[PDB]
């Protein structure tokens, strides 16, 4: 019987710092045990300072990214060129997704940007629309790799200040841009090593209210 | 939903419904009342798969009581049941059928009779002296066979139906959390708040 | 979950001299549950009798809805509808439903009023017409009613005699059926008189 | 007289006076001008107010961020229009991922208006519009009537006293045309342009509305304090 | 919901500096039935691109009926139709790319996996694939079928990355693609010898190579091979 | 257009009165006389058939009373046609009623649902209305015997005694002048034939031009019997009486 | 589907089609509404060129809506079904989503939407009835009485009459009716009525019907003798 | 007769011009604009003393930051009404925000001319459609049947409109306080109403950035035209 | 999950955990289960993340509408029938929602309707819905009176989710309160498990099964 | 697909 | 059903 869907692999990360948010994902594409593409990019710049990822079933990711990109598009001519604030576009995608409730797309999306506040965002979705608001969120097929690293590293958990006798938790703090890229890069080196389906390249897109910069680094190829 | 039985005695019909709402291994409530007037002489006790039971009880009392207030006039027990059986027939050819078993206790104004209707969900009419849906009938009809006499008064009935609620209690695997008795007569519909 | 045998029930019909008679059990059953011994599975339009065995809604469905027709042929006609006729209505109504059908196995009976001859017939559930001179059998019992009729029944019976035969015909394969009993009737049609008679039968 | 009843009906001359009363519906309509070089295309609009408490009716719409056109009629009808434009170009990006080639744009409105003309129920389109774009051939102008009829220009204006500015044009040809990589000076002569089609009024802050579209240029509206450098 | 008949095997491609190359044999397999030896599965579109396409024959021939009524349909009104406004690669795969997906949504897809291999007007070469579920990708390899796993590891020994394109002439380019035809005729048991061969340059523009072989093959060592372990006769 | 030809069935005039409601009223006072009188034991329909030629077949005939179900039948005035489907109309809603209820419809039901259809015919869907009046005689068990009018406008009322069709205004004199409330079937036969033999524009009321029925309780015990009169008993009625 | 606008503009600004269906009201039988301290009373005309009716099944001008609301109109009575019908089925659809009987506010603006759709739709005239809705919302005890026309505009009233020779029963209501204080009594609101109707009615015979309505579902018909002990006793009054 | 959709020889939709005049049959609505927030008022005109003149609904809420006024055929502003607060909560679930004063006007105009042979005939009701958004603060619309809408900073609409038109000229500036702009119409209203002014047959609202759409109460009112009647005879 | 709503002299006391799985992988330990559909107005959900959040969101926007239409706050009977009835039109598709509509009117007073996606809808004093429900009815049962001070209403709330948070493995992250009076709804605040549970242990000497 |  |  035809199969509607499949696996394209690859993970992503998005992580929300002060006055910036990230969303990093590796550039590989796979079927099965083959690799399609060394570079086949999946984060992309959507305008209104807001940078979207749709990971897992490529050609499903693909539909979405469009799609919302084109309601960014018609929201401009709908509502006198207003921006569309990233908790908007969050709410919009909820519509997206669960418009397919009964044939789902099959895609794990994070978008990142900038609340209306000028703080760093990230929103991520389950594939029929449920959306919630994370400092940190790691998606697709080594995402259970990834989240408790971040969970221990950005939000600190399961460390205590020392000699308090575990009474008195690590505080909270925003991490630098600089900081917080070191913890992309390390993530990303560490799924390479442990699941196949993650390498090659790692494109990083930080979004400040100066706008969007990219990053590219070299992951294994094996 | 599980147990509704009814009792057609000489002057009035009674119907008894089990108060509990079960949902996996919870029992969610111990005080439902599984039944609808459907016109001040008429009443409708139901049960079986959950929604379907209340959205079909209540779609029924909403069309009885819009033809009493275009007509300024009460439908017949007779005329009800015939009216929720044909919906009944309709439903089972459906896409997705009602899956709700109903009995329709009455007292006729015009005969000076009471009258109770048991109706399945396929829309299987029958007219009894007593009636039951579900596994209380295993129990219940063979009881009645024996102890039921068709000129019983409303205390005899309910005394009768004491003995169908112990037998359940006592044989019946699941805990029901006991029953609404409620009597349909001349002078309307009334519940027995004590049993 | 076999739609025809959910309720149970039987009905057979006879030709005699001058008459036919049609009868059926009582019972209406949910499997093994016996529920109501009041079940009557014969309803007539005019002088021409239909005995429904089969799935119980669509026993009173049919009953319904045939009511309804005969009504109507009898304003537009101004006559009573005959059983030759009946017979093709019943047919045409059953196939309309052929890929949904009901659950069924009708049985008409009656006397022509015009030619005074004696009619029965059968149908299966999907409207196909089975007429015969002798007797139509219909239910979970068939089996044993066919078996019945077939060494009992003989040609010309008198009224009487015929009510004798149909009776002991029906009674003897309920008592093999489980799902069959409770109870029995017969109707005796003659030209312009119909004498019905409830039978005492075993009661389990 | 007798055949100005509806669209459906010829006279016997063979005229259809529903579209000629639709194309007088544009008359009077407030003046607009279009005018193009080899690089840049630029859309000059005159916005009217109902009186001094009124805002001024935008008469320029983007369509793509490469297309874009100014109206002069029923404004709904515009919307309507530019509307349809917009589904067009955005359907050319999504399937062919290709920009809709301006020509093209107004082969589809031309047969959409056309639809109208020739049923019975409807009604003509009661606007003219003018489209200007920047595709893979250079700078293109149109002139859209509600006959159907679609023209592609160099320069153009539709609206009251539009004859002055067309004839200013009209003269300018020569130089206008080869105001190349240049926007201001071309938008200086669009705002010339348009100022022969006025009488008693001029050329206010909140009255002027400017668009413009280029080779390194997407369609930009200009209105308010951002045209006060063109008065 | 579909299953493929009539089938077409791997179609393989790569970038080199100034074009493209895509090649496919001319094979039509019914099952295990070699059953069809004149079928071209490179079609051109204009003189910029070639769809090479492998899978269901009788979906592969809707899709040509397609690329021929596009050609048609965008010569109407368009007097650059030869010139400006000609059909670029990107334009023709990416309204295949929609179809695809739309079919596979619809539960109806076409059986297909194809490579749209072209160079823009602006010379940048164009290489991306698309399949029956509407997955689309781009490398400067590509293959279809047995090709994914036998000829794009020979490829990328050539082009392992990006900056390898402008190193890679015509000449290392071709001689790497007709090698891993070979290949595939060695190990596909639904390959033939026979196959086409299409080059889109963007200074010599495109050049169809029809009835090429498989050639310089080995197969003087079999003589040697005598039984599966202890057979010396 | 088509707009250039439509008669706009269903408009006001500027008076308030529906213009095709009006001149099909005008068309129904040129069709037969039918009165129904009730009784206090049985209601009378009478209906006086179209200027009837010697070689029209009198007994296989059915102009103006038709019957409805068991308990319940109509006299026409009007379009014979336009009648009869109005009457199929409501033949099916009473075999309707009895199918989802195991009841015979109540004679006011039917009437309404009937009526109702003709409102719409005046209020939507640009058709011209049903040029026919009803004179409906029935029994149910709530109200017992009843006779109502229906009229193209789909207004219905309530009568003890009631004429429609040529010579209404002659005919309800001589109702209100005859007509009392303790009347019996037998009396209401009588007056019947007397008003339509002073109202006929004929020289004589003859057997051959009439239609009559009544609707008893004369059958055997707590139930109604219809009677379409044959030709043969209407000319029996009619000597009875002393008309001829 | 018959597709022509029926009701449609004019020179002037005027739906000549509502306009005209306003004269069908005109020339309907009158019908007043009076609502007093703790009760609404409907008042009819029925036109005495009638004899040899049958009162017992003849339609009733009043009309219950539900339990606790009623509904008298003024014009064509076939009209008049059509929206009792549709405002029935309204009022038992919020009882089953609601789980609450209709407010007479809400029972009006429905049945004026419906009127104000009729003017605006192709195909269809506007109903030729103007309705008076009159009852008390659940467990409240302040008397509604509320008025809808062909157009579709609906209002509250204190009192107010509609239908022929509407505005001399509206001239007697308007100096007869006090808004500081209203008929603190059933008897009081009745008699008040009755008064109205009997400047245009004729004869106090089987010429007036009255119906009264009271908190919690309370809703009773007067027989002719109650009606005609009213007639009588004004009357006597009258003479001085 | 003539179609629905016909236009005039001088370029106008018969069907539209001729509910232009509906409009001026309707009672008075008067809107002004300032920087403290906008003000709507309407003239009641109940037809009789027995009309209970609060049930009287010509202002009415669309969403919490957007108000609208009517004048002429009211009954058929109902649907308007609907389709407005449904395009204003349906914006909100879609983009979990306001939706733009201007947005929702726009909403509402492309009803208008959805009219022929869709509903039989355009609306016979002209709104004033007053609100506040972040992005271009508050905000007066006049939305006609036409399907066209003009921004204003004050507008007179019905009967008396003309005449109040040209007064709301000479006393609008750009730095009218709330309270000055309350009594403006107050006063304006007055001057074009027939029967006099009171707080039965006149009802004021304003929409405010930080209370958002309110409906005065008749004591709210009063007070102002006692303020209004003292302010006009104290020079 | 673990919800629940129990009624009590003082008004309505709310309690929801944060956690979010996808199998025996734990989501997310931070969701918001409570809805606030408006002042007077709580949605709680259980089973399904996007049909709750979904369809409890759009249940807001009836209930605004019906306040715009009949200038009146939505009770909690006709808002908890919107919703029973919007999933009982997809009765079989599989939608999975467990859900509680509580809130405060003057004509109902303190109200709680069960509302779940195979349609049914209940009205009652005491519910528990989700993977733990039977965990958090155990330890409510045994401690719950009518008589219950606000104060520890609260608290038996909190305990009853933490009982579940514990012991079933789809429940945890963090206790979010609310409580409910003729006023509205009132937020007590969220309560990371991670520090609650030894805190309660040590103060209420409770949960001897743990290695202290 | 997420679980509460 | 039946079979021929
Ligand atoms: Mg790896
Ligand atoms: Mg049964
Ligand atoms: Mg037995």
């Amino acid at each position: 019987q035809f199969n509607p869907y499949g696996d394209n692999g690859g993970t992503i990360l998005g992580i929300a710092g002060e006055d910036f948010a990230v969303l990093a994902g590796d550039t590989r594409n796979i079927t099965d045990y083959s690799i399609n593409s060394r570079y086949e990019p999946k984060v992309f710049d959507c305008g209104d300072n807001i940078v979207m990822s749709a990971n897992g079933f490529a050609a499903d990711g693909d539909a979405l990214v469009k799609r919302f990109k084109n309601s960014v598009k018609w929201y401009h001519f709908d509502h006198n060129d207003k921006k569309l604030s990233i908790n908007s576009a969050a709410r919009n995608i909820q519509h997206l997704l669960y418009g397919k409730r009964f044939f789902p797309y099959y895609v794990h999306t994070i978008i990142a940007g900038l609340d209306e506040d000028g703080k760093g965002a990230v929103y991520s979705f389950d594939p029929v629309g449920s959306y919630e608001r994370e400092q940190c969120r790691a998606g697709g097929a080594a995402a259970s790799l990834i989240m408790p690293f971040l969970d221990n590293q950005v939000n600190f958990k399961n460390q205590y200040e020392p000699g308090t006798n575990g009474k008195v938790k690590k505080p909270l703090k925003y991490l630098s841009v600089e900081e917080v890229i070191k913890l992309v890069r390390d993530s990303f080196t560490s799924a390479t090593e442990r699941h196949i389906q993650v390498g090659d390249g790692l494109e990083i897109l930080i979004v400040t209210k100066d706008g969007v910069r990219k990053e590219f680094y070299e992951l294994k190829r094996d | 939903m599980d147990i509704i039985l009814g009792i057609r005695v000489q002057d009035s019909v009674i119907l008894a419904s089990s108060k509990a709402v079960t949902r996996g291994i919870s029992v969610l409530k111990d005080s439902d009342d599984k039944t609808r007037q459907l016109s001040p002489h008429t009443l409708m006790s139901f049960a079986g798969e959950a929604g379907d039971t209340v959205q079909f009880a209540e779609y029924i009392q909403a069309n009885i009581q819009l033809y009493s207030i275009r007509e300024d006039y009460e439908l017949s027990p007779q005329a009800v049941s015939s009216f929720v059986r044909q919906e009944l027939a309709k439903s089972i050819r459906s896409r997705r059928p009602y899956q709700v078993n109903v009995l329709i206790g009455g007292y006729d104004k015009k005969k000076n009779k009471p009258e109770l209707y048991q109706i399945d969900y396929l829309g299987t009419k029958v007219e009894l002296p007593y009636g039951a849906h579900g596994y209380s009938g295993f129990y219940t009809f063979s009881l009645l066979d024996h102890h039921y006499r068709p000129d019983m008064t409303t205390e005899e009935g309910l005394d009768l139906l004491k003995l169908c609620v112990q037998e359940l209690e006592k044989r019946m695997p699941m805990d029901f959390k006991g029953v609404i008795v409620k009597i349909v007569d001349k002078d309307g519909i009334r519940q027995v708040d004590d049993f | 979950s076999d739609p025809s045998s959910i309720n149970g029930g039987i009905v057979v019909a006879m030709t005699g001299k001058d008459c036919v008679a049609i009868a059926c059990d009582l019972r209406l059953g949910s499997q093994s549950l016996g529920v109501s011994n009041k079940f009557e599975k014969i309803f007539h339009y005019g002088h021409v009798f239909l005995g429904i065995t089969g799935l119980a809604t669509d026993v009173t469905t049919l009953n319904e809805m045939f009511r309804y027709k005969t009504n109507l042929y009898k304003l537009k006609e101004e006559r009573a509808i005959e059983p030759e006729t009946f017979t093709q209505l019943v047919s045409s109504s059953l196939y309309e439903r052929r890929f949904g059908p009901y659950f069924v196995g009708p049985v008409v009976a009656g006397i022509n009023s015009k030619s005074g001859k004696p009619f029965i017939a059968g149908f299966d559930l999907i409207g196909c017409i089975d007429e015969a001179k002798d007797f139509i059998v219909s239910g979970t019992a068939s089996d044993q009613l066919f078996g019945m009729c077939e060494s009992l029944y003989e040609p010309n019976l008198e009224p009487e005699d015929l009510f004798e035969t149909i009776s002991q015909a029906l009674l003897n394969a309920a008592d093999r059926d489980a799902l069959s009993g409770w109870g029995a009737v017969v109707y005796i049609i003659k030209k312009d008189e119909v004498v019905k008679r409830y039978l005492k039968m075993r009661q389990d | 007289n007798n055949y100005d009843g509806d669209t459906v009906t010829f006279s016997p001359t063979g005229r259809l006076f529903q579209v000629e009363y639709a194309l007088e519906a544009i008359k009077q309509g407030s003046v607009t001008v279009g005018l193009r070089s080899n690089t840049h295309a630029v859309l000059v609009a005159l916005k009217r107010n109902a009186d001094e408490l009124s805002s001024y009716q935008k008469k320029i719409i983007k369509c793509d961020e490469h297309m874009g056109l100014s109206l002069a009629g029923l404004a709904p009808d515009a919307r309507v229009l530019s509307n349809y434009l917009r589904q067009q170009c955005n359907y050319s990006s999504l399937v062919f991922n290709r920009k809709l080639a301006v020509e093209r744009a107004g082969h589809l409105l031309c047969d959409k208006a056309q639809k109208n003309t020739q049923s019975y129920g409807g009604r003509p389109y009661g606007v003219g519009l003018l489209i200007i774009g920047y595709d893979k051939s250079g700078a293109h102008l149109l002139e859209f009537q509600p006959s159907g009829n679609v023209t592609e220009l160099y320069g153009t204006a539709i609206g009251a006293r539009s004859q002055g500015a067309k004839t200013y044009l009209e003269r300018t040809l020569d130089t206008f045309i080869k105001i190349d990589g240049n926007p201001d000076e071309l938008i200086k002569a669009g705002v010339e342009a348009i100022s022969q089609s006025l009488r008693d009024e001029s050329l206010t802050v909140d009255n002027l509305s400017i668009a413009i579209v280029g080779k390194d240029t997407p369609f930009t509206i200009y209105d308010g304090e951002a045209v006060a450098k063109y008065i | 919901t579909q299953q493929p008949i009539v089938t077409g095997t791997s179609v393989i491609s790569m970038k080199y500096d100034n074009g493209v190359i895509i090649a496919a044999d001319n094979l039509g397999s019914y099952g295990s039935l070699l059953r069809f030896n004149g079928v071209e599965r490179l079609i051109p579109v204009g003189d910029n691109t070639v769809v090479g396409i492998s899978g269901d024959i009788s979906d592969m021939q809707h899709i040509e009926r397609l690329l021929k009524d596009l050609v048609t349909e965008n010569a109407y009104d368009n007097p650059l139709a030869d010139a400006e406004e000609a059909l670029e690669p990107s334009y023709i795969f990416e309204y295949l790319a929609t179809v695809m997906y739309q079919r596979r949504s619809k539960m109806n897809p076409l059986w297909n996996a194809i490579i749209v291999a072209g160079v823009q007007s602006n010379g940048d070469q164009f290489l991306r694939y698309v399949n029956l579920l509407g997955v689309t990708y781009s490398s400067p390899t590509l293959a279809t079928g047995f090709g994914a796993h036998m000829a794009n590891p020979l490829l990328r020994k050539v082009v392992d990355r990006e900056s390898d394109i402008p190193k890679t002439t015509v000449q290392v380019a071709e001689e790497a693609i007709v090698n891993a035809m070979r290949v595939l005729y060695y190990r596909d048991a639904r390959s033939s010898r026979n196959f086409s061969l299409a080059i889109i340059d963007k200074n010599t523009g495109l050049t169809f190579k029809k009835n090429l072989q498989v050639e310089n093959m080995k197969w003087d060592f079999a003589k040697d091979i005598k039984g599966y372990g202890t057979q010396k006769i | 257009g088509s707009r250039r030809y439509d008669s706009r069935t269903t408009i006001f005039s500027p008076e308030g009165r529906l213009y095709q409601v009006e001149y099909a009223l005008e068309s129904i006072s040129h069709a037969g006389t039918a009165i129904g009188i009730m009784a206090s034991d049985g209601i009378v329909l009478a209906a006086e058939r179209k200027v009837t030629s010697t070689l029209l077949e009198q007994d296989t005939s059915t102009e103006k009373l038709y019957k409805l179900n068991d308990k319940i039948a109509v006299a026409v005035a009007g379009l014979t046609a336009d009648a009869e489907i109005l009457i199929n109309t409501a033949r099916i809603h009473a075999q309707n009623y009895l199918k989802t209820y195991n009841e015979d419809i109540p004679v006011e039901i039917l009437v309404r649902r009937l009526s109702d259809i003709k409102q719409g015919y005046t209020q939507h869907g640009g058709l011209r209305p049903f040029g026919v009046s009803f004179i409906y005689a029935g029994y149910d068990d709530r109200y017992g015997y009843q006779l109502y009018t229906s009229n193209p406008s789909g207004n219905y009322t309530g009568w003890k005694a009631i004429s429609v069709g040529a010579n209404t205004s002659a005919a309800q004199t001589l109702l209100q002048m005859d007509y009392k409330d303790d009347m019996k079937v037998d009396d209401a036969i009588e007056l019947a034939l007397k008003t339509l033999s002073k109202t006929t524009d004929s020289s004589a009321l003859t057997y051959d031009r009439l239609e009559f029925a009544t609707i008893r309780k004369g059958a055997n015990d707590g139930e109604v019997y219809q009677k379409i009169f044959k030709p043969q008993e209407i000319k029996d009625i009619l000597v009875k009486t002393g008309i001829t | 589907g018959y597709d022509r606008a029926l009701s449609i503009f004019s020179p002037d600004g005027h739906i000549f089609q509502v306009e005209y269906a306003l004269e069908a009201v005109k020339r309907g039988t009158c019908a007043v509404g009076v609502k007093g301290k703790n009760c609404v009373v409907l008042g009819c005309e029925r036109r005495s060129t009638l004899k040899l009716q049958d009162t017992r099944i003849t339609p009733s001008k009043v009309s219950k809506i539900d339990s606790h609301v009623v509904l008298s109109f003024s014009g064509l009575n076939a009209d008049s079904r059509i929206l009792i019908e549709k405002a029935r089925v309204e009022a038992q659809s919020h009882r089953l989503t609601l789980e609450d009987p209709v407010t007479v506010e809400y029972l009006t603006r429905y049945v004026a939407g419906v009127q104000q759709r009729y003017t605006q739709s192709g195909g269809v005239r506007p109903f030729g009835v103007s309705t008076l809705i009159a009852g008390f919302d659940p467990r409240d005890d302040e008397p509604k009485l509320y008025q809808t026309e062909p157009s579709g505009i609906y209002s509250s009233w204190s009192a107010q009459t509609i239908g022929r020779n509407s505005k001399t029963v509206r001239e007697f209501l308007e100096k007869n009716y006090d808004r500081k204080e209203p008929p603190a009594t059933v008897e009081e609101c009745v008699k008040l009525t009755v008064r109205s109707l009997l400047e245009v009615v004729q004869t106090g015979a089987k010429n007036i019907e009255i119906t009264v309505v009271k908190p919690d579902s309370d809703i009773v018909a007067l027989s002719s003798e109650e009606i005609n002990q009213y007639v009588t006793q004004i009357e006597q009054e009258k003479q001085e | 007769d003539r179609g629905v959709s016909t236009f005039s020889p001088e370029g106008r939709l018969f069907q539209v011009e001729y509910s232009l005049e509906a409009i001026k049959l309707g009672s008075t609505a008067i809107g002004i604009a300032t920087k403290e927030g906008v003000v709507l008022g309407v003239e009641k005109r109940a037809t009789s003393p027995l009309l209970e003149s609060d049930s009287i609904e010509k202002i009415v809420e669309i969403d919490r930051h957007i108000g609208c006024a009517m004048s002429g055929l009211t009954a058929d502003a109902r649907s308007m009404i609907e389709h407005a607060r449904t395009a204003a909560v349906t914006h909100n679930l879609y983009y979990d925000e306001d939706i733009n004063v201007e947005s929702l006007t726009q909403s509402v105009c492309d009803l208008a001319l959805r009219f022929g042979e869709l509903m039989s005939r355009p609306f016979g009701v002209a709104l004033l459609i007053a609100g506040h958004d972040a992005d271009d603060g508050y905000q007066l619309f006049h939305a006609e049947p036409s399907g066209t809408f003009y921004r204003y900073n004050a507008k007179a609409i019905g009967s008396g409109s003309e005449g109040a038109q040209a007064e709301l000229l000479n006393e609008w500036h750009s730095s009218l306080t709330l309270k000055e702009a309350e009594l403006l119409v107050l006063k304006i209203l007055k001057q074009v109403m027939e029967e006099k002014l009171d707080e039965n047959n006149a009802q004021l609202s304003c929409i405010t950035k930080q209370d958002g759409f309110k409906i005065y109460d008749n004591e709210k009112t009063a007070e102002l035209i006692k303020e209004l009647k003292e302010k006009e005879a104290a020079e | 999950t673990t919800t629940l709503a129990f009624r009590f002299q003082g008004g309505i006391i709310v309690a929801v955990d944060s956690r979010a799985t996808a199998g025996n992988w734990v989501a997310s330990q931070t969701v918001k289960k409570v809805i606030e559909i408006n002042p007077f107005l709580l949605g709680t959900m259980a089973g399904g993340a996007a049909d709750c959040q979904f369809w409890e969101t759009w249940l807001g926007s009836q209930c605004r509408l019906h306040e715009l239409r009949e200038k009146e706050r939505i009770s909690v009977a006709a808002a908890s029938k919107i919703l029973s009835n919007l999933v009982y039109q997809y009765k079989g598709a599989g939608l999975s929602m467990g859900t509680m509509i509580c809130g405060y009117t003057r004509k109902e007073g303190p109200t709680i309707y069960y509302v779940d996606s195979d349609g049914t809808r209940l009205k009652g004093d005491i519910f528990c819905v989700g993977s733990g429900q039977t965990f958090a009815y155990g330890v409510l049962d045994s401690n719950y009176k009518w008589d219950l001070s606000v104060e520890d209403a609260l608290y038996l709330g909190k305990r009853s989710i933490l009982a579940a948070a514990h012991r079933d493995a789809y429940s945890g992250g963090s206790v979010n309160l609310y409580h409910v009076t003729e006023d509205g709804w009132i937020y007590h605040g969220n309560h990371d498990v991670g520090e609650l549970f030894w805190k309660v242990k040590e103060e209420e000497g409770s949960f001897n099964n743990v290695i202290g | 697909f997420l679980w509460x």
